[PDB]
RNA sequence: GCUUUACUGCAGGCUGUCGCUGAG
RNA sequence: GCACGGAGGCGAAGAACCAUGGAUUUCCGAAUGAGAAUCUCUAACAAUUGCUUCGCGCAAUGAGGAACCCCGAGAACUGAAACAUCUCAGUAUCGGGAGGAACAGAAAACGCAAUGUGAUGUCGUUAGUAACCGCGAGUGAACGCGAUACAGCCCAAACC
């Protein structure tokens, strides 16, 4: 039969309807008063967290991060620029908000490593994402066959190098075929053309 | 030279510290004579006095005192 | 670990302090305080130190003018080394 | 007053000094920042790619 | 001016580096102080 | 709170938790929201419990209506660790289900009745 | 470098619309 | 020691010298008790985190490195015989970060359309071809093929 989890998931398909709607209307009031990075005891979306690698276990951490909505916060040019480069208003960053959130969280927990993240809504001026981080130095995790991979030395600061799921999709690596000529194996090896 | 490693290892933790202080003193006075321009020097000693002190401290380390 | 006394600062002025005011002058470690200079001097020469004046010399070392008590004789202490 | 020789006479202020971190006489004692290694400003050592030819 | 303990030590050092190559070193090498700084013609750090 | 549409009097909650304890010793009980859910879905649930101090609420939100369309009786419990302890756990439990009571079927039946009347 | 009712654009201001946004 | 002086010393108790391993290893320095132009003032993982016996008790991070690598920010001279799109160029430079290599990687692929291929890099080629472009100047792949090397797996959930 349906897992209880399927009900959490099912509710988040429409965060604007039913109970979830009223719940969000309430929570955001408190969230808007919390910091930029708030560690939380439990994922707001269990099914999603668990689906992304979460586990009720020592060394597993979750944190809700708030990030502003919109385009790049850019300063107008202070020297000569051809029209093409005189823009300010329509310029958007190449890193999506979710990735920005994942980075702010990781910096907050210097010792932890980002495992994944998911969205938990937004109001008119900010978006909230919950990030799952892992303690690569805790034996509880070092002895976990489903997570100890994140303990390896080459997984250090993985979020800052775009090795995150959100980091990889944002890098245009989803497609294995047509369209990923200038993304795989890396954006940089392809002369930054994607 | 005049003071070898075996002789140092055969001493007791207390004989080393004693031998140590003695050397330091010999050295201090050697330097005092040097400071007074005292020519009755023997460049080799004032130099060996440093190594002797090094060897002893080294052994006190290996032995645990 | 560093030692307090380096060597007797023997010079004309140094002698004068010894013959005339019962003072011994030493080149000491600049990390050393007057009190530490006083002790060291007592423990190394078996004497009683009454006063200690210091100076951080332009030679990069500290100089100490240690005055002995009437019971002690600077000339005799200095003379045995 | 000439901006040359006559104005050089007032120059008895101390600014850049021997730096505790890098040893260069570049530690601005007024700003408490080394113009050479970045001491006082950055934990990381000051360095730029323009300090050498681009392909080198 | 007012010099600190460290500054003084540095000045002291510079003054010493300002000594000449001992006569014996000339004989020992069978034959200049490339650091001769004059207090007037030269300038020190800090 | 958003999933709680009626208030259960302390005394009732007490009888309820008491019944649950005998339920685990005499009959059988399901501990955990996932296991409670399948009970309601498999119909094998006689009475289900739901804590009111659940954060996030999503974990339980569905219990009420899911139960209503399955004809299964459910009751609320202020504390979360009481329900878990009453279920025999060393930890708390957001939801529990009495999978066939035992030496409490009368009580359970009554507790259910009391709630229905409590609307 | 400077000017303007030169060409082309870019900030900024005003104004409509959408989101935040809900009850009769 | 370079360093060929003077004096003196060490070495058959096997020195010098070389290799590996060990001892010592001041102060400032990420610099971390607090402050400071390498010093000072009165027990210190400062700061941020994880675990937690909730006590800094057990741990982590910080900074460096010749370039290489990955993730972001991103010019202008110049070319177009002017110049605005275009070009120089995703270059210079800037921000963040990893490793001895990075990154990528077991198809919601390819589409010589097939009764076909079979994770991913890279090299040779495909090809200055397709595609872009005041359709100007310029710009510019991929599939496939021949090679190198080869390696495939773990969760979430169902049922417990
Ligand atoms: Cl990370
Ligand atoms: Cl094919
Ligand atoms: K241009
Ligand atoms: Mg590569
Ligand atoms: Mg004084
Ligand atoms: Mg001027
Ligand atoms: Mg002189
Ligand atoms: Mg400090
Ligand atoms: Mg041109
Ligand atoms: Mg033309
Ligand atoms: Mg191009
Ligand atoms: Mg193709
Ligand atoms: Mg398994
Ligand atoms: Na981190
Ligand atoms: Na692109
Ligand atoms: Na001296
Ligand atoms: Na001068
Ligand atoms: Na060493
Ligand atoms: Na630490
Ligand atoms: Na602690
Ligand atoms: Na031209
Ligand atoms: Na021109
Ligand atoms: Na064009
Ligand atoms: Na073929």
């Amino acid at each position: 039969a349906r897992s209880a989890y399927s009900y959490i998931r099912d509710a988040w398909e429409n965060p604007g309807d039913g109970q979830l709607a009223e719940l969000q209307w309430q929570r955001q009031q408190e969230w808007r008063n919390e910091g930029a990075v708030e560690r939380i005891e439990r994922p707001t979306r269990l099914d999603k967290a668990r689906s992304q690698g979460y586990k009720a276990k020592q060394g597993v951490i979750v944190a809700r991060v708030s990030v502003r909505k919109g385009s790049a916060r850019k300063r107008r040019h202070k020297a000569g620029r051809r029209s093409k480069r005189q823009g300010v208003t329509r310029i958007t960053r190449r890193k999506d908000i979710q990735r920005v959130a994942e980075e702010r969280a990781s910096r907050t927990f210097p010792n932890l490593r980002v495992l994944n993240s998911y969205s938990v809504g937004q109001d008119g001026r900010q978006k909230w994402h919950e990030v799952i981080l892992i303690d690569p130095n805790h034996p509880a995790i070092q002895n976990d066959d489903d997570l100890s991979w994140i303990c390896a030395d080459d997984q250090a600061d993985r979020v800052f190098r775009g090795l995150t799921g959100a980091g990889r999709r944002n890098r245009g690596l989803s497609g294995k075929g047509k369209g990923s000529e200038k993304t795989r194996p890396s954006l940089r090896s392809n002369g930054g053309k994607a | 030279t005049v003071l070898h490693v075996q002789e140092i290892r055969d001493m007791t933790p207390a004989e080393r510290e004693a031998e140590l202080d003695d050397l330091k003193t010999e050295l201090l006075n050697a330097r005092a004579v040097q400071a007074a321009g005292g020519a009755p020097e023997n460049p080799g000693r004032i130099k060996e006095l440093r190594k002797a002190i090094a060897r002893i401290k080294t052994i006190q380390g290996e032995e645990g005192d | 670990s560093w030692d307090v006394i380096k060597h007797p600062h023997v010079t004309e002025k140094a002698m004068n302090d010894m013959d005339f005011q019962n003072k011994l002058q030493f080149a000491v470690d600049d990390r050393a305080s007057k009190g530490e200079v006083a002790d060291a001097v007592e423990e190394q020469y078996d004497v009683t130190v009454e006063q200690v004046n210091t100076q951080n010399t332009m030679d990069g070392e500290k100089k100490a003018v240690v005055r002995l008590s009437e019971d002690d004789d600077a000339q005799e202490v200095a003379s045995r080394i | 007053t000439g901006a040359g020789t006559p104005s050089q006479g007032k120059k008895n202020t101390t600014t850049h000094t021997k730096c505790r971190r890098c040893g260069e006489k570049s530690y601005h004692t007024k700003k408490k920042v080394c113009s050479s290694c970045g001491f006082g400003k950055s934990a990381k050592r000051r360095d730029y790619e323009w300090q050498s030819k681009a392909g080198e | 001016g007012k010099k600190s303990k460290a500054t003084k030590k540095r000045l002291a050092k510079l003054d010493n580096q300002n000594s000449r190559v001992p006569a014996w070193v000339m004989l020992k090498t069978d034959r200049r102080n490339h650091k001769r700084r004059h207090w007037r013609r030269n300038d020190t750090d800090e | 709170p958003v999933y709680v549409d009626f208030d259960v009097p302390a005394d009732l909650e007490d009888d309820a938790l008491e019944a649950l304890e005998v339920a685990r010793d005499t009959g059988a009980v399901k501990k955990g929201t996932n296991e409670t859910t399948k009970s309601i879905e498999r119909g094998s649930a006689e009475l289900v419990f739901v804590a009111e101090d659940v954060q996030p609420e999503e974990i339980v939100m569905h219990i009420p209506e899911l139960a209503d369309e399955k004809g299964v009786p459910f009751i609320f419990v202020e504390q979360q660790d009481d329900l878990g302890h009453a279920a025999g756990l060393e930890v708390g439990s957001a939801a529990a289900a009495v999978t066939d009571a035992g030496e409490a079927d009368a009580d359970v039946e009554d507790i259910a009745d009391k709630v229905e009347e409590l609307r």
